[PDB]
């Protein structure tokens, strides 16, 4: 971290992954579209 | 009330309740509590109901409001907090969230109300109440429409409970072509209507019935009976009629080009003249058709139709309907080839949308009243000097512009100041950007109040802190670069005029307070110069339109301005100590605006941004310029001189009574000063140094800004303690910009010992706090106040102080947080 020190090391904040063993696992928004099942609140569409 | 939020659903009952409850109100033999009550619930509805339902409710107030009449009154208060509350609905692009945004129709009907009331406001005779009434309204319209909105449906010509009268008709001949034309287009439309059944699944039959899908006149025209084609011809006669009332010329130039059979005329289009007369054809439409309503209702003894309010405030869909009768009609003479002609001013302005954009109106309107404003402030001039006259001709005129105009231009150009500052490669705005013509408008605008106050502060009375703060917002307000690069020679010379004024002005005082013409000049700058120039310069300054502006003649007027300025600041004088902080607020303004390095000339022949480099050895002769740089002004110390007395001032540790000039007046200037010409000078960033560049004008360096901040720390601190002292805030508040660039060494040098001795005062006032506390009663009254001047005066140079020191552990807190420093923990202890 480079400016963790200049602020928020004293101010008591504290990494997010700082005691984690491993990498944080990350997930993305993928572009590829997908069915799915046609949520029971949508605003607009409804399945009866 | 609150529940009517979101009612979308139930949007026409909710519209019906908004008619019926303003119906009530406008209601006559109605108790004074119960008009109250009626308002109230009025105004209850219209505070939660959507925008978008007040539709309807406005297309009537824009009828209704513009007559300014006592029942106008309630309408204008709707109004006015309609649009406070929904401003973001009608301005911004984006609209307001979650509630949409506003539709063309709804901003031709917020126009047509704005310029509706400005008019009626304008024309009629001065009422305390109206006047305190429309202004908010005409205020908060002017804020909700967007200063660059266009309305589509423009008339020139602007014409115009309700008067349905149509045109006479009747009364004007009708010719034997449009005869003939009659004929043609009364088969045409006996077609198109036959083409309507067609559609409905209609035929031919004995007689007109839902279930038998049948007409029984459908026959061909060679056959339909003579009364039908009068019937059908008689509309068309009315029509051809109406346009030979408006004495519009219809010539048939051109030749003209059962089974329903009706000839498609979508293929004709209408021009923008074309379209006009169909638009006025569909007017007179509706005005025949509520002259029979009208009709209808006095019939009936009561009532009011829907629909009786005028063809422009209708709806375009509701327009629509009638409009295809009127369009259907010129369309079919185009194609029988009538040209008709009346000439339109409409044409005359063509498409312009930059003179249809609302705030180019707005703007035009403004300048037709400063050349009132010139008028009828020069014969009030000549009455007061002599000859004193009552009758007061302008009274009315005056009024308006006092009670209406000013707080209406102060509060439009305070809410559209970026619209107009935001420029096509760089906008400052949330959208849109001024156009060229309105920036010089702006401009005129500013040039011309100013004229008009020059010297006549006294004449305003009243309203002169008013207009005063209307040049304020309009200097802000103002561009004046692009006005400068691409503008007319007039406004470009209104500017430079009202410079030139500003310099001779201040010469004039300076040369006054150096010892009724006198005391008008030196209470019109005081009042209005001053304050009105040092916002013009902090404005250029701050935009950095100083390169462009402040040059040849402005650069000749603003020589003079600053030192005549700094020649007043040598002189001593209760006055001159009186006016010193305005003075010198405005000499530093002047510093930060200059794109020429006065203080030090012997570099002046690399800066490009001057007077002598731009005009030739033979130019500037004709002109009253010294041969020499070093000659325009020779006053003004050097800036190496400048900072070798400032040093020894504070050596010397001289109180602010020996050198009041120097804090006051030089101080700011070189506060101003430092910063920018660093900026261009040597040690700068280098984004020109790949290219070629010349040597700078400028040999300020980040030494001499900390060795001013070292000198004023000096300053203060040899000043710590004094009874009063006033000028230390302000030249905090100066100082601070040149903190930024303050060396490392300077926390020892300077802030430790000075934070030091205000910690010792703390403590020693602390300690005589305490001892008065152990003393009682009239020990602990007496010496009470004198502990609590000694903490005023500690709260003093605290504030005094401060302000630098948070400035500068800003920059350095990172470095000393990096790497240990036992200077910054000293400071923490203190």
């Amino acid at each position: 971290l480079r400016f963790f020190a200049i602020c928020g090391l004293q101010e008591g904040f504290e990494p997010f992954a700082i005691n984690m063993q491993r990498p944080v696992t990350t997930w993305f928004s993928k572009s590829l579209p997908q069915f799915e099942p046609v949520p029971l609140e949508h605003p607009h569409y409804e399945v009866a | 009330a609150p529940l009517f939020a979101g009612t979308e659903h139930r949007a026409i009952m909710v519209d019906s309740m908004l008619h019926t409850v303003y119906r009530l109100s406008r209601g006559r033999s109605l108790t004074k509590a119960q008009r109250d009550v009626i308002e109230d619930c009025l105004m209850a509805l219209c505070r939660y109901i959507r925008p978008s339902m007040l539709q309807h409710l406005l297309r009537r107030l824009v009828f209704d409001v513009p007559i300014l009449n006592e029942f106008a009154k309630m309408p204008l208060k709707l109004l006015t907090n309609h649009y406070e509350r929904c401003w973001k609905y009608y301005c911004l692009p984006t609209g307001w969230a979650n509630f949409g945004v506003t539709s063309e129709e709804e901003l031709h009907l917020t126009r047509k109300l704005f310029w509706g009331i400005f008019d009626s406001l304008a024309h009629k005779k001065y009422d305390q109440e109206l006047y305190r009434i429309a202004m908010p309204c005409l205020c908060a319209i002017a804020g909700a429409l967007p200063p660059d909105y266009v309305d589509a449906s423009y008339s020139s010509k602007t014409e115009k409970n309700f008067d349905p009268r149509p045109v006479e008709t009747l009364n004007v001949i009708i010719p034997e072509k449009l005869d003939s034309f009659i004929n043609k287009f009364a088969e045409y439309t006996h077609e198109k209507w036959a083409f309507d059944k067609i559609q409905n699944n209609w035929s031919y039959g004995e007689n007109i019935d839902e279930e038998l899908k049948t007409h029984p006149m459908l026959r061909p025209y060679k056959t339909f009976s003579e009364k039908d084609k009068e019937i059908y011809r008689w509309p068309i006669k009315e029509s051809l009629k109406a346009m030979i009332a408006w004495e519009w010329t219809v010539e048939k130039a051109r030749e003209g080009e059962y089974n329903p059979q009706p000839p498609d005329l979508s293929v004709v289009t209408l021009s923008r003249e074309l379209q006009a007369m169909a638009e006025q054809l569909a007017e007179n439409y509706h005005n025949t058709w509520g002259r029979k309503k009208k009709q209808e209702l006095e019939a009936k003894g009561g009532g009011s139709h829907p629909l009786l309010v005028p063809y422009d405030t209708l709806t375009a869909k509701e327009k629509a309907r009638d409009r295809e009768k009127a369009q259907e009609l010129l369309k079919f003479l185009q194609m029988n080839g009538y040209a008709v002609t009346r000439g339109l001013k409409d044409m005359e302005l063509d498409t312009s949308s930059i003179e249809k954009r609302f705030a180019f109106g707005f703007l035009q309107q403004l300048l037709r009243w400063m050349d009132i404003s010139q008028e009828f402030i020069a014969h009030l001039e000549a009455v007061v000097s002599s000859g004193r006259v009552e009758k007061s001709p302008h009274e009315q005129e005056i009024k308006f512009f006092a009670k209406i105009l000013l707080p209406l231009i102060n509060q439009y150009f305070t809410n559209h100041c970026l619209y107009f500052l935001s420029t096509p490669a760089k906008v400052l705005g949330s959208g849109g950007h001024a156009s060229n013509k309105e920036k010089e408008m702006i401009t005129s605008l500013f040039c011309k109040l100013a004229a008009l106050v020059r010297h006549r502060v006294s004449l305003f009375g009243t309203d002169a802190p008013a207009v005063v703060n209307c040049l304020h917002i309009l200097a802000r307000s103002l561009d004046a670069r692009t006005v400068m690069k691409s503008g007319p020679e007039i406004v470009k010379a209104g500017l430079r005029s009202f410079f030139e004024s500003a310099s001779e002005d201040i010469e004039k005082m300076v040369e006054n307070l150096r010892l009724k013409g006198v005391g008008q000049n030196l209470t019109y700058t005081t009042v209005a110069l001053l304050p009105v120039l040092t916002t013009l310069f902090q404005h250029i300054a701050q935009h950095q339109f100083g390169d462009d502006v402040i040059l040849d003649d402005v650069q000749v007027s603003c020589y003079r301005t600053l030192c005549s300025i700094y020649s007043l600041g040598t002189t001593r004088n209760p006055y001159v100590e009186k006016l010193r902080p305005a003075l010198g607020e405005c000499l530093a303004r002047l510093a930060a605006a200059m794109p020429v390095a006065f203080l030090e000339p012997e570099l002046n022949e690399y800066n490009a941004c001057s007077v002598y480099t731009t005009k030739s050895p033979r130019e500037r002769a004709i002109l009253g310029l010294p041969n020499s740089v070093e000659e325009m002004c020779p006053d003004i110390p050097v800036l190496e001189r400048l900072m070798a007395e400032i040093g020894g001032l504070a050596e010397s540790g001289a109180r602010y009574t020996e050198m009041p000039h120097v804090i006051e007046i030089t101080l700011p200037m070189l506060c101003s000063y430092l910063p920018r010409w660093w900026e261009r000078g040597p040690e700068a960033p280098p984004p020109a140094l790949p290219a070629g560049a010349p040597p700078p004008c400028t040999a300020v360096t980040s030494d001499h800004l900390n060795s001013l901040l070292g000198n004023i720390l000096r300053i203060i601190v040899n000043n710590l303690g004094i009874d009063e002292a006033s000028w230390m805030k302000r030249l905090a508040v100066f100082a601070q910009p040149i903190v930024s660039r303050a060396r490392p060494e300077l926390l020892r040098s300077h802030f430790i010992p000075t934070i030091g001795r205000l910690r010792k005062r703390a403590g020693k006032v602390v300690a005589e706090e305490e001892q008065l506390r152990l003393e009682a009663k009239a020990e602990a009254e007496e010496g009470e106040l004198l502990v609590r001047d000694e903490f005023s005066v500690l709260c003093r140079d605290l504030y005094a102080l401060y302000p630098l020191l948070i400035r500068y552990v800003d920059n350095n807190r990172a470095h000393w947080l990096t790497e240990p420093n036992p200077n910054a923990e000293e400071l923490f202890r203190m």
